[PDB]
């Protein structure tokens, strides 16, 4: 929700692709 | 019973906050390592299920992200981290004066 | 409890004590092509692991980077191979520099907190 | 707390070589002079830990 | 009983020796290196310490035997 | 040899090891800058366990991470256990005297 | 040993040679 | 009994003070020459040792003059210049001198700490009662 | 010797003396009760 | 009596040690004048003799100059830093006797 709140599901990980397959 | 009620409201909100300082050091001290989850325990539904009763700890939605994954934001944990020492120290207070009021009766 | 942050916090101490060692020696032997036994040098770097819940930070251990060598051109040294090529390590500068100042903040943040834990079991203890 | 040792120890040693340099420099006219080479060594300590 | 005597003497001996060393430094001449002269400050004023609480106790339990009712 | 002499020497004890184990780990961080030193530290448990069952051997310390002149003293590591030390000494001395005191409180009256 | 840790046996010389023979 | 702390201390606190002592005096004559009776400065350094009497604090055993190569400067136009005309300097490294006062005084400020925080724990034991 | 087991020792005397001397009252106090009783 | 006997020494100590730092300040505020001579007390001697106005004496110049100044800044500096050093000491040890001797009385 709204950033600095508390959720019970972990966060997916963070991609940064050099390039779009 | 009595005494051990009256007193044991206040040592387990303050073993709680102990608890949850020992996560916040925990996770501030792991600031550094990508994969790495923020963690922190719910502290008014931890506290109010212990009191009619091991911690369900649950995750931080992150606010900004990171390529290597890592979900703690030293700010917002430096922040909590003071609110707890202070929490932590004003239950202190309050444990303190209860004990020293109900040691001046006898007297 | 408490006692268990002098713990998280000797760790974490540690283990930012051992990447700015390691920053310190890539950066001095950034220009150092050679070795003891006639390899060239190569940048390493440690591996973090957190040792079991929640707890603090470990160092698993050192590793030698993948990135590939930086090469250069000159037949004279006899530690070229059959192109004239010598291997200089590649160790990159700017990295090392925020490694440093990374390792140095983590590790005034930890004390300060070890010490805040410590005021803080001090005046439990006079309840 | 001891890799002030090895920075002031590469300090040193780039002085070194800046003195052999130097040296190699201020004899540019001598008849029959060869250049001194320099190159940096790595020395790694080691044992039982990390 | 002289052994509460002497050991106040000792420390007053000690602490005074203490003194001493402090205005030897004092005076400008050179056989005191800043270092010896607080060490010995700071053991005299703990034997100090020591011996007024021993004092203290000590009154305190005289007081004590001579509460007694027969 | 009954009662009282043992209940506080229990704590008695415990206080002596702490002070035993502080007096080590400030000759330890006072020798840290002699080539060759070996850090020196004692098991707590273990040597509080002997000693109630009645000279104490101190084991040496693994290196962190080696040194060319051979020292193996770990700065940081030393002032945390030090710090740890003198806060479980105090722990043990407002304990010992919280239990000395109730104990006086009953001569009363 | 884990670093950090007790040990009963001292940690063996350190040397860091120039170079190997 | 805790009171030893303070020998081990004042004995580290001393070693440190003899050590920084003499890297100033090596940096203050690093340039000097020609010392009294024509001999020329030599770097000193200290040697610790352990004062047992098991365990104990550092004490300096002596000052060693270091081996190091012993500089020379090619300058004729000097009444010190030897056959070939050269005056000796001594062998003194700024940086190692440099380093070695900073982890003097970083060793003198921790065990200046040390001190104070067994003080306050005898003076807690004196005031257990 | 040790500053601790010194302190120790004085707690102990301190200790042991309050002892005998509430004992020692209690007892005389009952010997003069039952002296002043008939 | 015995109480002003007791803290006679450090007392003309700190005393002293002010006066020279006064003389200090002075000399090192007329850094510029021409044909003023640096002035100084011998510390020892006048402590001796006040334990037993204020004596002072010029220092010896260092090098010539044109003008007649006699005044060193690194040299007034070092005594400038010395002399703060030993009344910060001195007044450190003043304290501590005070303070146990309060603390004597209970």
């Amino acid at each position: 929700g709204v950033p600095g709140a508390l959720s019970n599901q972990p966060a997916p990980p963070n991609e940064a692709p050099i390039a779009t397959p | 019973d009595r005494l051990d009620a009256a007193l044991r409201f206040q040592q387990e909100a303050l073993n709680l906050r102990a608890q949850r300082q020992e996560i916040l050091a925990a996770n501030i001290a792991n600031a550094d390592t990508p994969g790495y989850q923020a963690r922190d325990i719910d502290f008014a539904s931890e506290l109010k299920k212990v009191m009619v009763r091991a911690v369900d700890l649950l995750y931080r939605v992150p606010d900004q992200p990171s390529l290597d994954g890592n979900t703690v934001d030293m700010d917002r944990e430096r922040t909590q981290f003071a609110d707890n020492s202070l929490k932590y120290q004003m239950g202190l207070t309050v444990l303190g004066s209860q004990l020293k009021g109900m040691m001046n009766v006898l007297q | 409890a408490l006692l268990n942050i002098f713990d998280i916090a000797g760790s974490a101490l540690a283990a930012q004590s051992k990447r700015l060692n390691v920053a310190a020696s890539n950066l001095a032997n950034a220009d150092s092509v050679t070795g003891p036994d006639g390899q060239p040098y190569r940048a390493k770097q440690v591996v973090f692991q957190v040792d079991a819940a929640t707890g603090g930070v470990k160092v698993a251990s050192v590793i030698e980077s993948q990135a590939p060598e930086k090469l250069v051109y000159e037949p004279g040294n006899p530690l070229a191979d059959a192109n004239g090529y010598v291997k200089m390590p590649n160790v990159d500068v700017v990295g090392e520099m925020v490694n440093t100042m990374s390792a140095s903040r983590s590790y005034q943040a930890n004390i300060e907190v070890l010490n805040t834990v410590k005021s803080m079991m001090l005046k439990t203890l006079t309840l | 707390d001891h890799a002030i040792y090895t920075a002031m120890g590469a300090a040193s040693q780039t002085l070194n070589q800046q003195a052999v340099t130097a040296s190699n420099l201020a004899n540019a006219s001598t008849p029959g002079f060869r250049a001194q080479l320099n190159a940096l060594r790595a020395v790694p300590v080691d044992g039982l830990s990390l | 009983a002289g052994q509460l005597h002497a050991a106040l003497d000792r420390i007053s001996d000690r602490q005074a020796a203490a003194r001493v060393q402090a205005e030897k430094f004092t005076l400008g001449e050179p056989g005191i290196a800043l270092n010896d002269v607080m060490a010995d400050m700071q053991k005299a004023s703990v034997s100090m310490q020591m011996g007024i609480q021993v004092r203290n106790k000590l009154v305190a339990a005289y007081q004590e035997v001579m509460s007694m009712q027969v």
